[PDB]
RNA sequence: AGGGGAUCGAAGAUGAUCAGAUACCGUCGUAGUCUUAACCAUAAACUAUGCCGACUAGGGAUCGGGUGGUGUUUUUUUAAUGACCCACUCGGCACCUUACGAGAAAUCAAAGUCUUUGGGUUCUGGGGGGAGUAUGGUCGCAAGGCUGAAACUUAAAGGAAUUG
RNA sequence: GCGGUAAUUCCAGCUCCAAUAGCGUAUAUUAAAGUUGUUGCAGUUAAAAAGCUCGUAGUUGAACUUUGGGCCCGGUUGGCCGGUCGGAUUUCCAACGGGGCCUUUCCUUCUGGCUAACCUUGAGUCCUUGUGGCUCUUGGCGAACCAGGACUUUUACUUUGAAAAAAUUAGAGUGUUCAAAGCAGGCGUAUUGCUCGAAUAUAUUAGCAUGGAAUAAUAGAAUAGGACG
RNA sequence: GGAUAGUGGCCUACCAUGGUUUCAACGGGUAACGGGGAAUAAGGGUUCGAUUCCGGAGAGGGAGCCUGAGAAACGGCUACCA
């Protein structure tokens, strides 16, 4: 206050703004890759899901949507990229 | 302030603020001047020697006096950390 | 930036509404809906010279007390009868009925002067010589 | 909506010095605002400013010192003819000495004494002491 | 305007003192006449493969282009070989310095060598008075439709 | 903001700086352009084709990964609407509410509600008509307008 | 114009009270009060405070959305949930303290960033009374609504605060 | 606001004040008036936000497209000397402007008329040890504009200039004895004429002519009916 | 085409349905001739110009016309009204 870095602001600070009120604004928002072991391979998920997702052979389930991130369903992993 | 040939004219060069380079003038009675006094080997405050600060009353007002002050001492070197240009 | 529109191309609202709100101003108003020459016992002229019909004492209004010496009289361009007071100690013995004076306004601007209701003229000349040298004793009032 | 972006920023700023601080963080810059900004540093009432690139107009941070009592932008760019000049300084400068009108000329932004000089007259944006 | 018939009045219409003798048996059947309005005006192909009369017409007619040159926005073709064009334009007021903007509707002969749609610019060119109204004639059209095949159908 | 309301509400995608790119994401411009054809083919909507490729699939934004955003594709493959999306949805509204309308005549912030849609239509539409993607003399009427939708 | 017409109740009639008492209080009770179809278009329809945008300052509650946690409470076998707790973030209805600042003051996070006077735009006012009267137009079944003067008069009328 | 019995406002006397060959009154208008508010008003409670939203005309409207670098040319003040018999220009110098280059860079475009300019150089040299300096034709600049052909997205702004009545106004010169004025007048050999004048400025909105390319509009290529040749 | 000194709905004939307008048409008021200019001095403005120069209009009101290079003349004529 009074005075201050605005071009260079602490990463605690910045990490509770809004998404729009960073110092250059961008997404909260990840990508995951899912696995249920009665498949081999993985579908990748967007973590805010609206639609339900179903995996790649089997109707199966994967994530309900809610207001928000995805709930995953049940016995799943996930990895994050 | 010059004249015409070189010659100083207008009377009293005022202070200045040292957090906001603003003007400090004869009615602010609420502005300061902290004298802080140079030290030497093993402890001994020096007397009749210093490195002073001048805040406005303005600033003092908005409750800024106290770390506004940290940034110019610790940048002058009388301070180790304490502040953050950082937020 | 509250009302006024700031805009380079606004002149014409700038100058409609000025010319709109200028009509709250008395005196244009006045001037444009030709006041003075539609209304007002005078043409919109400097003075006026009538006939003095009766002579009447006003009472004066409060808190005064006072009887102040008008004639009404009839001006001479229009028929119009006006009410006219007569200044000066004495000057109600200068005029007469059917006399011929010469009125002016009061400078009030309209407007009725003193404690005196409804007059807004004043007598300067009788029968073609002013008042004032009759009351000093500059001159005589004529003949006939 | 914004209807200056020009006039965002220099009021921004206003309030950065009133309320006594050194920096001030605009948005969304411009072209314009830049070579205000520069005008003024140039005379000296900013410091060093940081355009910085988000993939949208941008953003800046301005570091002022305080020498700066006012910067402000005349709303309607006035086309002024080059003894208006004399007409806009005083009516909205301080004092003969000092301070500056800059207005945009064909020959580009550039403050009133600069644009007496090179005598290339045009409209006004803004004003700075 | 005109489009076709030539010939529909009930006056021969014909240009002045071109003769085409039927003794001498001619490939072109009548001889027609023309010149360039000057000032760098294209005297533009359809005035000299015509065969309307228009002696109106700046190229193919008795008029001549003079004075000024102005240019407007054609905003009505509906009076046969004359259109209306407006011009805007801002007047400056100087007691508030800024302006507004006002317009003037310019009636003009445009003769049958251009095909005149709403919506176009226009370069017209001074005349001796030709009507009531019209002091000027059509010289160029420097717009075309703006878009007339953009407005076509669907994929 | 919310021109219709006096809510003040920010929301939207805070889009990426990154123009290019996730580089964990493999695929090809071939791969998705013709996943974007495939669902336009069943009949979905482009909003519908990126939500549904943002979850399902791995595309982060369909403009990125191919040059082109998902309407413009769907245009060049013969694919785009006879009217634009959102004045679709639009309409569609309208027509709803109004359908709504005949069968509560004394619901009268219905009425209300309908004329605001029908307000958007008809600036959007003469937008849409100002840029040449709508044909000039395009008129929606409430007559007409539960045709155009079904 | 139909229906409905329990209640309360302009009008009217009464019992009182009063010098009088056309009232206040008590009684009776028409219209009304409710509903359908259609008018009317007005309220101190008030936050007596246009709308969009930006900037300027602290604080604890709270409504809605969301995010984070080896949080609490729920037992079952851990969970899953739900309700709760704590931190942050949007977007609300408000309060609190400040006053840099504004104001004639009362007060005001706008009523601030205004003689250092220009972000965009709509509207209304120009002393009081005459008077929202006259007149014309217009809308209405009507009651009335919108538009809306002048002659003349007048030195105040008025706002907030102070002491009596 | 004074006058109802000691009237600082009336009627007089004395004395005094202001302006003075003039001074008072009436009417109008202007300044005072930021009480008409573009500059520049006010609208919670003093006059004043339409009960509310929609909405056409009107006004207004985010950001982004040659930026930066290198060299050349010659101007006008000002500094330190002055060379000189108050003003002079070269070298030293900063400062501020103008022009034109080359950096991927239409300059409308060919078809020659033209060349003023060097990549030239043909000789060498006035002269400070030589790129300080220009005369000078035999391979090698286009734009400086002639004129013919063929074509050209529209504007606003701003610069300079032309076309421009006089009197008025601003203003220079001139001692109408001063002055308002006027455009006169001033010099000898006043016997035989000599001589400076009779400026300059404003003159805008529109039209015209020229330079600028920031600001702000406008048009362009998407069913390719694109651009080049 | 007629008429004009001559362009032109100037007029006539035939033909068409056009022209202006909230960027205020049309209509009304003007105690309105327009301009060069005048008054008021921070600037911006406000107000005024019948009137010594320029332009236009008129000769009690209207219309008509002879003469003439030139007048729809009035210190010309003819008629009607006053
Ligand atoms: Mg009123
Ligand atoms: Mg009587
Ligand atoms: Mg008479
Ligand atoms: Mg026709
Ligand atoms: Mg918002
Ligand atoms: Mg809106
Ligand atoms: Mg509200
Ligand atoms: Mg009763
Ligand atoms: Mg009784
Ligand atoms: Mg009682
Ligand atoms: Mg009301
Ligand atoms: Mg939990
Ligand atoms: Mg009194
Ligand atoms: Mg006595
Ligand atoms: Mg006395
Ligand atoms: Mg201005
Ligand atoms: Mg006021
Ligand atoms: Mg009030
Ligand atoms: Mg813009
Ligand atoms: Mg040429
Ligand atoms: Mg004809
Ligand atoms: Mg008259
Ligand atoms: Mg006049
Ligand atoms: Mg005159
Ligand atoms: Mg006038
Ligand atoms: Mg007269
Ligand atoms: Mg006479
Ligand atoms: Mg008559
Ligand atoms: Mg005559
Ligand atoms: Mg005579
Ligand atoms: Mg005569
Ligand atoms: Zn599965």
């Amino acid at each position: 206050v009074l005075v201050q870095d605005l071009l260079h602001p602490t990463a605690a600070s910045e990490a509770r703004k809004h998404k729009l009120k960073t110092l250059v604004q961008g997404p909260r928002s990840y990508f995951l890759d899912v696995k249920c072991p009665g498949c081999l391979n993985i579908t990748t998920v967007f973590s805010h899901a609206q639609t339900a997702v179903t995996c790649e052979s089997c109707s199966t389930i994967l994530c309900t949507p809610t207001g928000g991130k995805a709930k995953l369903s049940e016995g799943t992993s996930f990895r994050r990229k | 302030m010059e004249n015409d040939k070189g010659q100083l004219v207008e009377l009293y060069v005022p202070r200045k603020c040292s957090a906001t380079n603003r003007i400090i003038k004869a009615d602010d009675h609420a502005s300061v001047q902290i004298n802080v006094a140079k030290v030497d080997e093993e402890g001994r405050a020096i007397p009749g020697e210093y490195v002073t600060y001048a805040l406005s009353g303005y600033v003092r007002s908005r409750g800024e006096s106290d770390d506004s002050l940290n940034r110019l001492a610790q940048n002058d070197g009388l301070l180790k950390n304490v502040w953050s240009y950082s937020r | 930036g509250k009302g006024k529109p700031r805009g380079l191309n606004s002149a014409r609202k700038l100058r409609v509404h000025r010319r709109n709100n200028r009509w709250a101003e008395n005196n244009y108003k006045k001037r444009l809906l030709g006041t003075a020459f539609k209304s007002s016992p005078f043409g919109g002229s400097s003075h006026a010279k009538g006939i003095v019909l009766e002579k009447l004492g006003i009472e004066s209004k409060q808190p005064n007390s006072a009887i102040r010496k008008c004639v009404r009289v009839q001006l001479i361009k229009n028929g119009k009868k006006v009410t006219a007071f007569v200044p000066n100690d004495g000057c109600l013995n200068f005029v007469d009925e059917n006399d011929e004076v010469l009125l002016a306004g009061f400078g009030r601007k309209g407007k009725a002067k003193g404690d005196i209701p409804g007059v807004r003229f004043k007598v300067v000349k009788v029968s073609g010589v002013s008042l004032l040298a009759l009351w000093k004793e500059k001159k005589e009032k004529p003949r006939s | 909506t914004r209807s200056s972006v020009l006039a965002d920023a220099l009021n921004a700023i206003n309030n950065a010095e009133k309320t006594g601080k050194r920096q001030v963080l605009i948005r969304p810059s411009s072209k314009v605002i830049i070579k205000f900004l520069q005008v003024m540093q140039k005379h000296g009432y900013i410091g060093e400013f940081e355009y910085i690139d988000d993939h949208r107009s941008g953003k800046i941070v301005v570091q002022l010192n305080g020498r700066l009592n006012k910067c402000g932008v005349i709303s309607p760019r006035f086309n002024v003819k080059i003894g208006d000049i004399e007409k806009w300084t005083a009516n909205l400068l301080p004092a003969r000495q000092f301070g500056y009108v800059i207005l945009t000329t064909s020959a580009g932004i550039m403050d009133h004494e600069e644009a007496r000089r090179k005598h290339v007259s045009g409209k006004i944006l803004g004003f700075v002491y | 305007s005109t489009e076709l018939t030539v010939q529909s009045e009930r006056a021969f219409q014909k240009q002045p003192h071109i003769f085409n003798n039927p003794k001498v048996k001619t490939s072109k059947r009548t001889k027609r006449w023309y010149k360039n309005a000057g000032l760098g005006f294209k005297t533009p192909k359809t005035a000299i493969e015509g065969s309307y009369i228009d002696k109106k017409c700046p190229f193919t007619g008795l008029v001549s282009i003079r004075g000024k040159i102005l240019t407007g926005t054609v905003v009505s073709t509906k009076m046969h070989r004359t259109i209306v064009i407006r011009r805007a334009y801002l007047h400056y007021i100087p007691k508030y310095n800024r302006y507004e903007k006002r317009h003037k509707n310019v009636p003009v002969h445009v003769s049958p060598a251009f095909r005149v749609q709403v919506g176009d610019i226009v370069t017209v060119g001074q005349c001796r008075p030709i009507s009531k109204t019209v002091r000027f004639n059509v010289v160029k059209v420097s717009a075309a439709a703006g878009k007339a095949n953009k407005q076509f159908a669907k994929f | 903001g919310r021109m219709h309301s006096a809510g003040k509400g920010i929301s939207s995608s805070a889009i990426p700086y990154s123009r290019n790119a996730p580089a964990w994401f493999k695929l090809s411009s071939e791969s998705v352009i013709e996943q974007i054809v495939k669902y336009a083919r069943k009949g979905l909507t482009p909003s519908q084709i990126g939500v549904l490729l943002r979850d399902a699939h791995g595309v982060t934004q369909a403009r990125v990964i191919t040059g082109n955003k998902i309407m413009r594709i769907l245009k060049s493959n013969g694919l785009a609407p006879e009217i634009p999306e959102d004045l679709y949805y639009l309409i569609k509204k309208a027509v709803s509410v109004r359908k709504h309308l005949e069968r509560n005549r004394k619901d009268k912030d219905a009425k209300f509600r309908l004329i605001l849609i029908e307000s958007r239509i008809h600036r959007l539409a003469r937008y849409y008509r100002t840029v040449a993607v709508l044909p000039p003399n395009w008129k929606y009427e409430s007559a007409t307008a539960s045709a155009l939708v079904n």
